[PDB]
DNA sequence: TGCCCCCCCTTCGGTGCTTTGCACCGAAGGGGGGG
């Protein structure tokens, strides 16, 4: 039945009207499908006959629903959404059964039809007409008006969350030691009673919800183990995912990659170790859904590790608030880390992987440190506290990075965990400069119009050095500069450059890079010994740097 | 009472800033905090039809247990109209940063009792994250003015005057500044009288309804030049760079003399005696970086800028301009917390110590560019925060060139 | 032929710098999942 609470008074956006957009001609064997779904609603009180007055309209469809014998009516209100008032939306986040605790006795309920069962504001209803053509357009057609939240508005998904979040708080704070989790219009419901008191509570919680009209039908009551919630199995003493499918075929296009890749990326959250580096390659610089993309080799690899992975069965336990959370992280390659989160040794709360990149230059210390800020939020979110981190970088290693790097930067506390690969910087570069050591002054330089340029050095040992350079930019030749001072040099070098650019990518002790160059040059300074790099400001006559700027010129 | 009519600036719209994960313990207070508000009538429940949304937490000071709720009102005081259009702003007394000690008292309090123009009240709604979201965000706005809003001070103002004047009339020597919702109380008495008049000055407050700043330490730490007996190419390079930089900010500094002792392609761990000529230009280029640079004067009118630079051991430099190359302060800030293992907590007492003294001595904050990744800042920043107010910032990356500031 | 939310991966376009490309960042496309 129709709510008795209160409607929320919606706008439309200023100067802007209603919609009015002719339905799209169907058959009439369809039409009157319609005209059956609209004349039991009206009966309800869900929707009101209209006339020719009102000059809106707004076309209409419906979509075969998982019921055995049910049907989900939709209107086409895009038109009116873009001039309807923007709305703050209450929904902030999905609830994670990792966050809950363990309860002695559990029920799932869902209220039926929610959105129905809420009134919309008088003076808005009219924007919602909509019109069933009758004849073939021959008459103008019947025409109603919504009473209550229309499916594919753009208000109603938060009206409705927020009519029940008002209809709910009497009861969370008559009975607190009851766990309502209300997610839209599907109530989890937990507590430590008796399973008589229990079942007590949870009647007088759908007699509540009833006098507000909401129904709560038996048919989605679930009254005993395992629950359907949320897309995953609550059993007493531990949970899983409702099974994942992957699709499994003999040609792909770039929509079934797609796909695929969000099935694993789904399955990360308790299957530890899916990667999916190299099937989202195979996206990159494609040009159509369906295109037919080849798996390569590696595509192929990565994605039979996942099957393997996902054929072993595996469940998630529950929160205990009396227990630390603990956190760890393990290194995968090019950029891709996994991590579980548990309380017991191998009694996974939940799992999941980062693998962004960030900047075109980074190397593993900085990417260990954007895992740890995704579990951490994560963590707040899931269950209000960071974790304690077991991770596999050395103190050492971490020690000499905060303090040779100019950001500051901060992991939470944590121990070492030999769990090879560990993190490790690739090279230091050394403070002061190397005795014994040639120096090389570097220069590089490209005419912007030409898009040519040079790139050079000069040396005390007397080395000197001019390599032509096409299409190429005034950055890449300070880089290319670098380049081969330290393809021609020893192990152990001292270089100057004048260009910040370089030696602030350099500085930053990069692993690796989006750039071919900068990658090439990363491999070289891993090769030697030890590099001081030293930097002075262009065409000021310093000794060195002008000798060899003028032979680049 | 009647209430004040308030604007946005024109062609603006409110905050639409989402709301921000929470600790257990932070949520919890602001559960507390909200609902013993909505009951005294101060916030009003609300929902999804306001389509504005600003960003709330809390902060616990180590001095006081007692949590404090704190709107990032950011947005909201940028959109909000100028009371210096309409003049209804406050000044600042250019006496306080003379003061022997500054005590700073929370006065947000004293806003809750007047109300805030009905058609304003939309602009300030802010919401209440989940555990886990276990139920969608609670919403509220506020009726009356509300702490961290930049018309706050403005409006109630008037009342603020009449409510200390007693105080300011038998303690003419002392100097008091509101700045938002907090009062710079100065004065030069002994440590320990200076805080008794500061108690004297609170329950005058609490009739109706931090710690001890001290100005005169506030240090000006210039450019450095280093001296030994033995100079290597290097050495003279990384002299050269770090005065041809400053040559930027000071006049008549010159290279001519030190560079050229570098003619040719040399080593960099070679020792090069100095010249008499390069004696000359290094003692005096020493002591124009002695004494600050003549022809740099405040200006109210423009923002002040705010450049930090970690620099190892604890230690922070930090530079307050308006124009480039024109700095009104140099300093460096020092850790005394004894832990020795967070940066980020470093970095955020080191705003809050340099915004501090801004308004001690402008009566305004800086906006900071923060040697720091946008991500690791927001991880963790409000877990140190401990002001009733928040600068404005952006994140920079630049790498030094020079050790300009050691 | 609809709506709202979270997540990931890719691509695109705006901003600002004592630039002439570059690096950063937010938004919008695709996908997963929930209702
Ligand atoms: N494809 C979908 C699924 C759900 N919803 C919104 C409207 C629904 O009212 C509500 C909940 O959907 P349910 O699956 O729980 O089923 P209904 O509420 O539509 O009907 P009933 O629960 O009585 O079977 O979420 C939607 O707009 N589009
Ligand atoms: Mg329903």
């Amino acid at each position: 039945p129709i709510s008795p609470i209160e409607t929320v008074p919606v706008k439309l956006k200023p100067g802007m009207d209603g919609p009015k957009v002719k339905q799209w001609p169907l058959t009439e064997e369809k039409i009157k499908a319609l005209v059956e779904i609209c004349t039991e609603m009206e009966k309800e009180g869900k929707i009101s006959k209209i006339g020719p007055e009102n000059p809106y309209n707004t076309p209409v469809f419906a979509i075969k629903k998982k019921d055995s014998t049910k049907w989900r009516k939709l209107v086409d209100f895009r038109e009116l959404n873009k001039r309807t008032q923007d709305f703050w939306e209450v929904q902030l986040g999905i609830p994670h059964p990792a966050g809950l605790k363990q309860k002695k006795s559990v029920t799932v309920l869902d209220v039926g039809d929610a959105f129905y069962s809420v009134p919309l504001d008088k003076d808005f209803r009219k924007y919602t007409a909509f019109t069933i053509p009758s004849i073939n357009n021959e008459t103008p057609g019947i025409r109603y008006q919504y009473n209550v939240l229309p499916m594919g508005w753009k208000g109603s998904p938060a009206i409705m969350q927020s009519s029940m979040t008002k209809i709910l708080e009497p009861f969370r704070k008559q009975n607190p030691d009851i766990v309502i989790y209300q997610y839209v219009d599907d109530l989890y419901v937990g507590s430590d009673l008796e399973i008589g008191q229990h079942r007590t509570k949870i009647e007088e919680l759908r007699q509540h919800l009833l006098r507000w009209g909401f129904t709560t039908p038996d048919k989605k009551h679930q009254k005993e183990p395992p629950f359907l919630w949320m897309g995953y199995e609550l059993h007493p003493d531990k949970w899983t995912v409702q099974p994942i499918v992957l699709p499994e075929k003999d040609s792909w296009t770039v929509n079934d990659i797609q796909k695929l890749v969000g099935k694993l990326n789904w399955a990360s959250q308790i299957y530890a170790g899916i990667k999916v580096r190299q099937l989202s390659k195979l996206l990159r610089g494609t040009k159509a859904l369906t295109e037919v993309v080849p798996l390569t080799e590696e595509a192929e690899l990565e994605l039979a590790e996942n099957r393997e992975i996902l054929k072993e069965p595996v469940h998630g336990v529950y929160y205990d608030p009396s227990k630390d959370l603990i956190a760890e992280i393990q290194k995968q390659g090019q950029g891709q880390w996994t991590y579980q989160i548990y309380q017991e040794p191998f009694k996974n709360l939940k799992t999941g992987k980062y693998a962004r990149m960030k900047g075109a230059h980074t190397n593993d210390v900085k990417q260990l440190t954007e895992a740890v800020q995704k579990i951490a939020t994560e963590s707040i979110v899931i269950w209000g506290k960071t974790p304690k981190f077991k991770l596999p970088i050395q103190k050492e290693t971490w020690e000499a990075w905060w303090t040779e790097y100019w950001q500051a930067t901060w992991i939470p506390e944590w121990e070492f965990v030999n769990t090879p690969p560990l993190v490790k910087l690739w090279y230091q570069l050394e403070k002061e400069p190397i005795i014994g050591a040639e120096t090389f002054y570097v220069d590089g330089a490209a005419n912007r119009e030409t898009k040519l340029g040079k790139a050079g050095y000069v040396t005390d040992r007397g080395r000197q050095k001019v390599v032509p350079l096409t299409d190429t930019t005034n950055q890449k030749t300070e880089l290319q500069a670098i380049h081969l001072a330290l393809q021609d040099s020893g192990l152990e070098v001292n270089i100057v450059t004048d260009s910040q650019y370089a030696l602030g990518i350099i500085q930053a002790q990069p692993d690796k890079s989006e750039s071919e160059l900068v990658s090439q040059i990363i491999e070289q300074l891993i090769k030697k010994e030890k590099v001081y790099l030293a930097w002075v400001p262009a065409h000021k006559g310093i000794g060195g740097n002008e000798q060899v700027d003028k032979l680049v010129s | 009472i009647e209430t004040v009519p308030v604007k946005l600036k024109p062609g603006m719209d409110g905050p639409k800033v989402k709301q921000w994960p929470l600790t257990e313990e932070k949520i919890k207070a602001l559960v507390e905090i909200c609902t013993e508000m909505e009951k005294e009538g101060k916030i009003s429940k609300i929902g999804p039809e306001n389509p504005y949304n600003t960003p709330v937490f809390a902060i616990k000071k180590k001095d006081s247990t007692k949590w404090r709720k704190l709107v990032d009102f950011r947005e909201l005081n940028k959109r909000t109209q100028d009371f210096w259009e309409v003049q209804l702003g406050i000044p600042h007394p250019a006496g306080l940063k003379q003061k022997k000690s500054v005590t700073v008292l929370d006065v947000g309090d004293a806003y809750f009792s007047v109300p805030l123009d009905k058609d304003f009240r939309k602009y300030t709604a802010f919401t209440i994250p989940s555990i886990n979201n276990e139920t969608p965000g609670i919403r509220y706005q506020y009726n009356v003015l509300p702490q961290g809003w930049k018309g706050s001070p403005a409006i109630f103002q008037s009342s603020m005057t009449k409510i200390l004047e007693p105080f300011r009339k038998q303690n003419p020597d002392i100097v008091i500044y509101q700045y938002m919702d907090d009062l710079y109380v100065g004065s030069d008495l002994e440590i320990g009288q200076h805080r008794t008049k500061i108690e004297e000055l609170r329950q005058h407050l609490l009739r109706w309804g931090g710690y001890e700043l001290h100005p005169d330490k506030w240090t000006v730490q210039p450019i450095v030049l280093p001296e030994k007996d033995s100079w290597t190419v290097n050495d003279i390079q990384k002299l050269v760079g770090k005065l041809n930089w400053a040559s930027q900010i000071y006049a008549g500094i010159k290279v001519r003399q030190l560079s050229k002792l570098l003619r040719g392609t040399k080593a960099l761990t070679e020792v090069v005696p100095l010249t008499e000529e390069a004696e000359l230009e290094l003692a005096e280029n020493r002591e124009i970086l002695k004494e600050p640079v003549h022809g740099v004067y405040y200006d109210p009118s423009k923002d002040l800028i705010a450049e930090i630079q970690k620099q190892g051991q604890g230690q922070w430099t930090y530079q307050i301009y308006q124009e480039p190359f024109k700095n009104l302060k140099t300093g460096k800030y020092a850790r005394m917390k004894g832990a020795h293992t967070n940066d980020v907590k470093q970095l955020t007492e080191a705003v809050q110590k340099i915004a501090t003294e801004s308004i001690v001595i402008w009566g305004k904050t800086p906006k900071f560019k923060l040697p720091i990744q946008k991500e690791t800042w927001e991880a963790w920043w409000t877990e140190y925060w401990q002001a009733t107010w928040i600068p404005e910032w952006e994140f920079v990356n630049t790498p030094p060139l020079v050790k300009l500031w050691y």
